[PDB]
C-alpha cells in the first residue's frame, strides 16, 4: 500500500512542479486527451495564417480504451508567434481533433511517411501492421467501428513497438515484434490494388522480444535494431544472410528499449536501455562505448535526438520524467553546489507527467517545443526557458 | 504556547520526507530556475565549437593513453510472466570516458495570527525545510515561495534585522488517481506558462 502513498507523493511535487513552471519554461500547455496515446509524432507542416498571433502545429496521436473504440488522431496545436503573447486555462481553441479514423486494436505507435505525410504506417495489438492515407478517409468518423486500413501487412505474429519508414527509399517501412522478427514491407512499387502486402524481407538475429528498430539516415541500406537481447544491431539490407547481422553489439547490462540515429551524424546514434542509462555509439568503431548517460531513475523506453542540434538529445522512461542531454557538456568542471544537480551532459528534467512518458516529440518547425504524452492521458506541449541554452 | 506544532510540524514533516524523496528523483535540477541562475558555474559557449565526430577519436585517444481481467504488459496495461490483476572489455557496462560576510537571517512564525516564535540561521541563506543553500537572498525568497506553498513567506528588512515572516498558507487544497488500466477522460486544455 505503499503505491497509495506514492500517489499523494507524486500530487505534492506535481504541485511544486506547476509553482516554478514559470521559471523553467518559455512554454507549458497541458491537454488531457479523452482517451490516453501510446504514440506522438509531430506532423512536419506549418500553417502560418497572415496576420495571426500563432501557427497551426499537426501530431499523429493515438487512442488506448478500455473495452471502446480505437482511432487512429490527427489533432493540432496552436502555437504562439514570437511578438505574441496569448494566456489561457480552457474557453478557446489552442489543441483539437482534426481527424479520428477508425482503428482495430490500441495504436501501439503512429509513424508517418516523410516521403508522403498523409500516409501513416501503425503497430496494432494484432499481429498485422497497418498503412491509412488520412486523405482517403473522412474527417468525421463512421460510427459502424468498420476500420478499412488502406493496406495490410502481414509477416509478424505478435504486437510490437518499433517502426521505421526508409528517408532515402520510398515505401520501405520496418517493424519490431515480440517475436524476435524485423519485418521489411516495400509499398512504392507494388502498390497495385491488393490490399494485404506480405514481408519483402525478414531479419531473424535477435534471441528476445525486438524492441525498436530505425533506419539509418543517409544510407539507405543500413539500420539497427535493439532487443531484450541487451543487444543493438547493425543490419545492411544488401546482406543474403537474414540471421546475421553486419554487428551485434553487447550494448547495455538490461533490455535495450529503443535507438536513435543522429541526424548531423552519419556514425553518431544512441540507445535507450532498462539498465536506466542512454549508451552514445559511433558506427566507426562499435567496439568502444563512447558515453553513458547516467539520471534516469526507472526504465528508459523513448531515445530521441533533436532535429535542431546536433549535440541535444531527450529520454523519456518509466520515472515519470524527461531528460534533456547535451553532449558538448560531458565532462565539464562543475561546481559542487553545480554538481549537486547532476551531471554536466544532463540540460534539462521534464517534471510535468505524473505517469510513465508513453511518447514523445521534437517538434521540427519550432526549435526546443517537444510533445510528451503518458498514460494518465495527458499530452504536453512544452519547450524550456532559453536561458537554459541560450548565451547573451 | 506550544500549540504551534498544531499549525506547524505536519506542513514541516511533509518537507522533511520530500527531502530525501526529491534527492533520489527531481523534478527539475535547481541550477534550471531562472532565480537560481547562478548555481550553474558552467555556460553554453563549448556547443557551436562542439563537432560529435570527434568524439570517438577521444574515446580512442583516452583507451589508447593505458599501458477485472487487466494485464500489465511491460510497455502498456491492456483491459506468469506477465503479472494479471484483478479487482471486481564488453561494451555491456557503463562507460564514461571522455568525463572522468556572513549574514543573519531571522524565521519570525506566526501561529493563530498573533503569538512568533523567531529562529535564526546565521547559516546563510539555506532553505529551513530542505536544507539547499539559496545562496542570494531573492532567490530563497522565490525558492521558500514556490517550493513551500503550505506556508506564506513574506519579506521584512530592518537594520538588526533583515527577516522572514513565515504563515500557515489557508488555500492550499493533469494531477495522479487510481486507475486499472485505459481511463475516459473529459479534454480540457490549459496554458501554464507562455512567455513572449
Ligand atoms: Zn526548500
Amino acid at each position: 500500500f505503499d503505491d497509495a502513498v506514492e500517489e499523494r507523493v507524486i500530487n505534492e511535487e506535481y504541485k511544486i512542479w506547476k509553482k516554478n513552471t514559470p521559471f523553467l519554461y518559455d512554454l507549458v500547455m497541458t491537454h488531457a486527451l479523452e482517451w490516453p496515446s501510446l504514440t506522438a509524432q509531430w506532423l512536419p507542416d506549418v500553417t502560418r495564417p497572415e496576420g495571426k498571433d500563432f501557427s497551426i502545429h499537426r501530431l499523429v496521436l493515438g487512442t488506448h480504451t478500455s473495452d471502446e473504440q480505437n482511432h487512429l488522431v490527427i489533432a493540432s496545436v496552436q502555437l504562439p508567434n514570437d511578438d505574441a503573447q496569448f494566456d489561457a486555462s480552457h474557453v478557446s481553441g489552442k489543441i483539437e481533433i482534426e481527424i479520428k479514423i477508425n482503428h482495430e486494436g490500441e495504436v501501439n505507435r503512429a509513424r508517418y511517411m516523410p516521403q508522403n505525410p498523409c500516409i501513416i504506417a501503425t503497430k496494432t495489438p494484432s499481429s498485422d501492421v497497418l498503412v491509412f492515407d488520412y486523405t482517403k478517409h473522412p474527417s468525421k468518423p463512421d460510427p459502424s467501428g468498420e476500420c478499412n486500413p488502406d493496406l495490410r501487412l502481414r509477416g509478424h505474429q505478435k504486437e510490437g513497438y518499433g517502426l521505421s519508414w526508409n528517408p532515402n527509399l520510398s515505401g520501405h517501412l520496418l517493424s519490431a515484434s515480440d517475436d524476435h522478427t524485423i519485418c521489411l514491407w516495400d509499398i512504392s512499387a507494388v502498390p497495385k490494388e491488393g490490399k494485404v502486402v506480405d514481408a519483402k524481407t525478414i531479419f531473424t538475429g535477435h534471441t528476445a522480444v525486438v524492441e525498436d528498430v530505425s533506419w539509418h539516415l543517409l544510407h539507405e541500406s543500413l539500420f539497427g535494431s535493439v532487443a531484450d537481447d541487451q543487444k543493438l544491431m547493425i543490419w545492411d539490407t544488401r546482406s543474403n544472410n537474414t540471421s546475421k547481422p553486419s554487428h551485434s553489439v553487447d550494448a547495455h547490462t538490461a533490455e535495450v528499449n529503443c535507438l536513435s540515429f543522429n541526424p548531423y551524424s552519419e556514425f553518431i546514434l544512441a540507445t535507450g536501455s532498462a539498465d536506466k542509462t542512454v549508451a552514445l555509439w559511433d558506427l566507426r568503431n562499435l567496439k568502444l562505448k563512447l558515453h553513458s548517460f547516467e539520471s534516469h531513475k526507472d526504465e528508459i523506453f523513448q531515445v530521441q535526438w533533436s532535429p535542431h542540434n546536433e549535440t541535444i538529445l531527450a529520454s523519456s522512461g518509466t520515472d515519470r520524467r524527461l531528460n534533456v542531454w547535451d553532449l558538448s557538456k560531458i565532462g565539464e568542471e562543475q561546481s559542487p553546489e553545480d554538481a549537486e544537480d547532476g551531471p554536466p551532459e544532463l540540460l534539462f528534467i521534464h517534471g510535468g507527467h505524473t505517469a510513465k512518458i508513453s511518447d514523445f516529440s521534437w517538434n521540427p518547425n519550432e526549435p526546443w517545443v517537444i510533445c510528451s504524452v503518458s498514460e494518465d492521458n495527458i499530452m504536453q506541449v512544452w519547450q524550456m526557458a532559453e536561458n537554459i541554452y541560450n548565451d547573451e | 504556547h506550544e500549540l504551534f506544532l498544531q499549525a506547524f510540524e505536519k506542513p514541516t514533516q511533509i518537507y522533511r520526507f520530500l527531502r530525501t524523496r526529491n534527492l533520489i528523483a527531481p523534478i527539475f535540477l535547481h541550477r534550471t530556475l531562472t532565480y537560481m541562475s547562478h548555481r550553474n558555474s558552467r555556460t553554453n559557449i563549448k556547443r557551436k565549437t562542439f563537432k560529435v565526430d570527434d568524439m570517438l577519436s577521444k574515446v580512442e585517444k583516452m583507451k589508447g593513453e593505458q599501458e477485472v481481467k487487466v494485464c500489465h504488459k511491460k510497455r502498456k496495461d491492456v483491459s506468469s510472466h506477465m503479472v494479471k490483476s484483478y479487482s471486481l572489455k564488453s561494451t555491456a557496462p557503463i562507460a564514461k570516458p571522455l568525463a572522468t560576510q556572513k549574514l543573519r537571517i531571522f524565521y519570525q512564525f506566526l501561529y493563530n495570527n498573533n503569538t512568533r516564535q523567531q529562529t535564526e540561521a546565521r547559516d546563510d541563506l539555506h532553505c529551513p525545510w530542505c536544507t539547499l543553500n539559496c545562496r542570494k537572498l531573492y532567490s530563497l525568497l522565490k525558492h521558500l515561495k514556490l517550493c513551500h506553498s503550505r506556508f506564506i513567506f513574506n519579506y521584512v528588512y530592518h537594520p538588526k534585522g533583515a527577516r522572514i515572516d513565515v504563515s500557515i498558507n489557508e488555500c492550499y487544497d493533469g494531477f495522479a488517481f487510481s486507475r486499472n488500466g485505459p481511463v475516459k477522460r473529459t479534454p480540457i486544455t490549459h496554458i501554464l506558462v507562455c512567455r513572449p
